[PDB]
């Protein structure tokens, strides 16, 4: 069987207590998305919805003896993702063997399929770079920049 | 000639013109009008 360790349990007690707005002990059903992401399980909002979650805001709210029987069974996903599928994955663009990338052709990628991001992210994806015309991105440091998160050691 | 960004949004437009008809504005043939700006200024205007 698997159940939660009790540093599991305190990292699931301090995100809930965080979420806790309103003084009552609870969460949003929307709000369940967010939530497991800061608790580092990494979903789409079909796994936030398959166990009761909200596009809209002021659905239902789920106490932590509801949110602990929804992370518990969260933890049994496997396919998370690696880098080398996405390396894979972002090879394709190629038509010379460069592994260099267009801005348009790179923003629209990002807006059109999937969940989506919308025009205001792709402003903010854009604004770590500078100086380069007409106008060149490169898949290698990309991705890497991506796992690496918000700070690797830069980090604005 | 409609003009364009770097990155997706509007850049400007550049427009040439062909003919006009000056000849008109002395007579014109049959049941035509002449030039809008005309009849405009003329209803729309005040006193002043």
């Amino acid at each position: 069987m698997a159940d939660l360790k009790a540093a599991e349990v305190e990292k699931a007690r301090e995100h809930f207590e965080i979420y806790d707005w309103e003084g009552e002990g609870k969460i949003d059903a929307r709000d369940l998305g967010d939530l497991l992401r800061s608790l580092d399980c990494k979903p789409t909002l079909a796994m936030v919805k398959k166990n009761g979650g909200s596009d809209k805001r002021g659905e239902k709210k789920l106490t932590l003896e509801e949110f602990l029987p929804i992370f518990s069974q969260i933890k049994k996903e496997k396919e998370v993702g690696t880098l080398e599928d996405f390396m894979e994955g972002l090879k394709v663009y190629d038509k010379a063997e460069n592994g260099t990338m267009l801005a348009a052709e790179l923003a629209h990628v990002l807006l059109s399929l999937g969940e989506r991001l919308t025009d205001i992210e792709c402003e903010e994806i854009m604004r770590v770079c500078d100086e380069d015309d007409d106008g060149f991105l490169k898949y290698e440091p990309f991705v890497k920049t991506i796992i690496a998160g918000p700070f690797p050691d830069e980090g604005k | 000639r409609i003009h364009f960004g770097p990155m997706g949004k509007l850049a400007g437009a550049d427009i040439e013109t062909y003919l006009l008809e000056k000849a008109r504005v002395i007579s014109q043939q049959t049941l035509e009008r002449s030039y809008h700006i005309f009849y405009q200024l003329m209803s729309g205007g005040i006193e002043n």
